[PDB]
C-alpha cells in the first residue's frame, strides 16, 4: 500500500500498529496438505553437470 | 631464543652509542616505552609494502610491553633494527650517517629478497587447447578456464 | 586498540624534539591548540587528493578538543604524522632535514598503495558482440551494454 | 686448525686499532659480548642471501661464548671478520676508510666465488626426442619428461 504510487496498491489499506492477526489452523495438528496453483507459480530446472577429467 | 620488542628497541638505541651497557647515561624508561610505541606502529604499517611477516600484535585493548614476545623470527633482528633507528634518530635529532644506510639497505634487501614472491600469468580464458590434449576423453573443457 | 587526537600531535612534536622526555622540555598548551587545528584542516583538506579515508571530523559548531579520537586505523598514524609536523616546522621556524623527508615520503607511499583503484577501460556500447556469444536469449545482448 | 668466535671478534676489534696490542686501552668483556651478539645475528641472516657455510648455532635458550667453536673453514675467516667490522665500526662513532672497504670487498667477493650455483636450466617438456635416439613402445620418452596430472574421482575440482 504505496501512497506515492498508487498502481502497485494490491491491498484495500496499511497495515498499522495494533491492528488484529490470527493463525489459520491448530496448536500442533499435522497432516498432509493440499495444494493448487497457476502454470507460472513456480519453476524447476536441472542443471548439467561437468565431465571429470 | 625469544626476539622481544624491549631488547630489539635497546640494539636499536646502541649501534649509534645512544645507551649501551657501556655507557654512563641511564637513559629514561620513557623513551623505551616510546620507542616500543613507534615499533609498533611501523610494524603495523608493514602490513602493506612488505606484505606480512610473522609479527604478533597485541590483541585487545593491552598496551605494549617491552618484555612481551615479537613473534619474529632471528633471520629479522638487523633489517628491523636499522628501520627503528632511522624512523626514531630524528627524536635526539642526529644526522645518519653513510655506513648505517649501507648497512640498513643490505639488511632490508635480505629481507625483502627473502619475502620474494612472483605470480604466473595464467591463460586468459577464451585461449582454445589443442587437439593433442585429446580432450572430451582425457579432458573434460576445450577451453581453459583460468580462473580462481 | 583505539586512537584518539592529541596523541597525533604529540607524535608530530616529539619527532622533532619540540616538547618531549628525550629533552628536559615540557609542552605549551598553545601547541596543542595550533596542532589540533592545524590536523583538522589537513584532514579536511586531504578529502580530495589522497581520498577519504575514514576520519572523523567536528561535529556541529564546538571546537575539535585534543581528547577526543579520530577513527583513522594505526597504520596510518605515522603518515599523518609526518605531514603535521612538515606543516608546523614553519611555525617554529625550524628546517626539516633529509632523512626526515626520506621517511615522510615513504610512508605516504604507503597509504597511497592501499588507497588504490586502477580504472578498467569498458567496451563502447556501439562496438559488436561476438556471433559465438549466443546473443538471442538476454537483454540488450547484442551489443555490449556500455557504462552504467 | 679450530676457530672460535671468540677469536673471531678479537680479529675484527684488532683489525681497525681498537683493542689490539698497539694501543693505550685493552679490550673490554663489553665489547667482547656485543661482538658475539652481532656475529649470531649476522650470520642468522646470512643464512639468507649467501648460501650456507657451516656456522654452528648454539641450541636453547644458552648464551653463545666467546670459548665455544664456531666450524668455519679457515678460509672464510677474513671475509667474516670484514664485514663484522663493517657492520659493528658505528657503535664505537667511527668512519671507515676506503682501503678497509676495499679488502672487505675483495674478501665479500672471494667468498662468494666459491658458493656459485649455475642452474644450467632444462629442457621445456613437449620438447620432442629425436627419431635418432631410437625410442620404444613401453619405455615411452617420445618427449622429455615432464609433471604429470593428479586424477581424483572423489572431489569435482572440474
Amino acid at each position: 500500500y504505496d501512497t506515492t504510487n498508487p498502481q502497485y496498491n494490491s491491498v484495500s489499506r496499511q497495515v498499522e500498529a495494533g491492528d488484529a492477526v490470527s493463525v489459520v489452523g491448530t496448536a500442533s495438528q499435522t497432516m498432509k496438505p493440499n495444494l493448487f496453483y497457476n502454470k507460472f507459480f513456480c519453476g524447476l530446472g536441472s542443471i548439467p553437470l561437468p565431465k571429470l577429467h | 631464543t625469544v626476539l622481544t620488542k624491549g631488547e630489539i628497541v635497546l640494539f636499536a638505541l646502541r649501534k649509534f652509542a645512544i645507551a649501551s651497557n657501556a655507557s654512563l647515561t641511564d637513559v629514561e624508561p620513557q623513551s623505551i616505552e616510546d620507542g616500543v610505541n613507534d615499533l609498533e606502529d611501523m610494524m603495523s604499517e608493514w602490513m602493506i609494502n612488505p606484505g606480512d611477516i610473522g609479527y604478533a600484535f597485541a590483541t585487545g585493548d593491552e598496551q605494549p610491553l617491552p618484555d612481551d614476545e615479537s613473534g619474529l623470527p632471528r633471520k629479522y633482528k638487523h633489517a628491523v633494527g636499522y628501520q627503528l633507528l632511522l624512523r626514531m634518530l630524528s627524536d635526539y635529532s642526529l644526522e645518519p650517517t653513510p655506513q648505517v644506510l649501507s648497512n640498513a639497505q643490505r639488511s632490508y634487501d635480505a629481507l625483502m629478497t627473502d619475502t620474494l614472491v612472483v605470480p604466473s600469468m595464467r591463460r586468459r580464458g577464451d585461449f582454445p587447447v589443442g587437439q593433442g590434449n585429446k580432450y572430451d576423453v582425457f579432458t573434460s573443457d576445450r577451453y581453459y578456464p583460468g580462473d580462481l
